């Protein structure tokens, strides 16, 4: 079989190292920081740097379940369990929950439903806010570098006998050779655009494997220097 | 006071750099990018710069570059703080002419030692 | 050709994934609780809460400097530098980073040398450090489980034209099979005696490329429930 | 006061999970292994035992097993405390017999809330 190569696994062992030492260095800055000078520290500052931690620490955290939720889908053990969820709060709740990050970026995070709400559907809450914020983070990681109306937009809506979430972004776009190896584990595209932002290349291999999970299935469309949709399609029942 | 220049794009490596050079009588310039940091040189003139190397924009590498084609510029030291762990990634910014390139994660401490240092000799 | 398997490879991510889980978890457990109790922390109790973050911290980058290593020497990047060093200090030195880990575990390091003091040597010698350091480590890790008197121990010689290295352990032994494979990458010896033990397989994949650049070869003999020798030759110039 | 048997191998680990049950005025006795944990049930019934899975020795599977087995043993509540992270993992615990299987990493606060509810029905 033609599969990952050797190449991409030694590249992907690199990025694991680059995109954990970055929350490791603040966490130990800080701590170190906060031994030294419990004497020059007031309150609030101890505070701030304590608070500093412990969300660094939770970056981290997610970034580990990344590679055991891979590892878990890898090995079929990872299996869905639906129920009822208004689609609205989710997305709402999943774009809360990339607030700061979005910020941190300058990236404006926004909802459009086209159709009323709620949007009652029979999914996995769990892992389909996942997919959500595998897809809303990436709209942010790959934003424009220099630009003042940078975004990411959910869209909802009812088609084809199911929900249809569109993530929508004005990023970088990706080149049309790319397009078909996204969604390939351990694959980033490799640009001048893209050197310094930190991934291991699982995460839409994770978001494909709990959409077809659920049946359904997620596509790409995307123009260079423009921004891209991403297209997921999971049954209604 | 020693005035700093200090590149790195992260808000929060920035802040716990910025706090320990202040803690030394320091004045901090900070730059979310290698552009960024070239265009305050034309307000000031550093004591020394702390660079990162992975930037977008402008990475430190090209930063260091474009430090060395003015002379103005090109005497100002500068400390790479940077994960880029690799021996070849360390000769590089030696031989762009960084002064010293310190390995993250860091020791606050030692970082201080190596800024007191280069501003003393 | 015949390689890496896919399920050593998902083995592998797996095993990332917890080693690196226990430091984090000590980092926002200490973290949190002293961000939550500053009234009920005495002063000695707040600075051994903030050691342990930072010494946790120190832990886990040790970890991802392992999976740079790894990177590195698949790609031939990593250079030697060689340099005359006093391998009795070397070792010496190991033995002390290693100390607090080997009495977490009840383990005595010992370290004799067969031969009079120094023993100079042609080595690179951060690169030698962390060759023990992995030995020393693993004769910690693969320890006996309940035992009084728990050993590993480091053994210096000269011989066939260079300096030996043993590293000599009384813990639970390799079986016949697996001996043949212990230096492969990934490969960790699944057992009712390893099942707790973390580790991602690189170890000593790391040491024997790294003994191979210094023109050295590495080896070992084991007997299942009695212990193991690791032994290191290198030229000496 | 409520005594609480801690059982991990970790001593680091142990010892933030006893300072926060200590804060809320409970007895805190420690094991680093399943067997361990038994031969102290020789010494006292706890009201509650916080229990790792991959600890040498004795796993807390089997330590979940063997509690099920005697009658003096098999009504504590035990809350799983863990780093196995699966659905199949936790699965596993509850049909043995734990009351609730909470994943590291753990906030410390979330913790000691299940603890407290454990503790007063
Ligand atoms: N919104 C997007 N805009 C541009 N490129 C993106 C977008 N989302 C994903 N990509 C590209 O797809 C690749 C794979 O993405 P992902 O699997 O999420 O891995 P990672 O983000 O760790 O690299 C990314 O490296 C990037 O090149
Ligand atoms: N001193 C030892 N005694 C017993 N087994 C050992 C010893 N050192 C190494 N091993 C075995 O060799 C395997 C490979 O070791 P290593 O490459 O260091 O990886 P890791 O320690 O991460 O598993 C370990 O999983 C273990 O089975």
């Amino acid at each position: 079989r033609l599969k990952r190569i050797d190449r991409m696994k030694t590249e992907f062992i690199a990025n694991i190292s680059a995109e954990l030492r970055t929350p490791l260095t603040a966490i130990k800055a800080y701590a170190e920081t906060i031994y030294n000078s419990l004497g020059e520290l007031d309150l609030s500052t101890l505070k701030e740097f304590l608070e500093v931690i412990i969300d660094q620490s939770n970056h981290l955290e997610n970034l580990l379940n990344e590679l055991l939720d891979f590892s878990r889908l890898e090995r079929k053990s990872l299996q869905i369990n639906r129920e009822k969820v208004d689609l609205c709060d989710l997305v709402e709740s999943a774009v809360n929950a990339i607030k700061e990050f979005a910020s941190s970026h300058n990236v404006n995070v926004l909802f459009e439903s086209n159709v009323p709400c709620p949007v009652e559907a029979y999914i996995d809450p769990t892992r389909i806010r996942q997919v959500l914020l595998n897809l809303l983070n990436n709209g942010v990681k790959y934003s424009k570098k220099d630009a003042p109306d940078k975004y990411v937009k959910v869209i909802l809506d009812e088609k084809d006998g199911g929900v249809l979430i569109i993530v929508e972004d004005n990023g970088i776009g990706i080149p049309d050779h790319a397009k078909d190896r996204i969604f390939e584990q351990f694959y980033r595209v490799d640009s001048s655009l893209t050197y310094e932002v930190p991934g291991t290349g699982l995460g839409l291999a994770i978001t494909k494997e709990i959409v077809e999970l659920h049946g359904g299935r997620i596509w790409v469309e995307s123009e260079v220097g423009k921004g891209s949709r991403f297209f997921v399609w999971i049954p209604k029942d | 006071s020693k005035k700093v220049l200090l590149v790195d794009d992260s808000a929060v490596l920035r802040k716990i750099v910025s706090f320990n050079l202040k803690k030394e009588g320091y004045e901090v310039i900070e730059a979310e990018n290698g552009q960024i940091a070239l265009e305050k040189l034309s307000e000031f003139t550093p004591d020394l710069i702390v660079l990162a190397i992975m930037m977008p924009v402008m990475d430190g590498f090209t930063v260091l570059k474009k430090l060395q084609e003015k002379e103005e510029w090109k005497r100002i030291p500068v400390i790479v703080l940077t994960a880029k762990g690799g021996e070849e990634d360390e000769s590089l910014a030696l031989s762009l002419g960084a002064r010293k390139v310190m390995r993250k994660p860091f020791s606050p401490s030692q970082f201080i030692e190596e800024v007191k240092h280069l501003l003393n000799e």
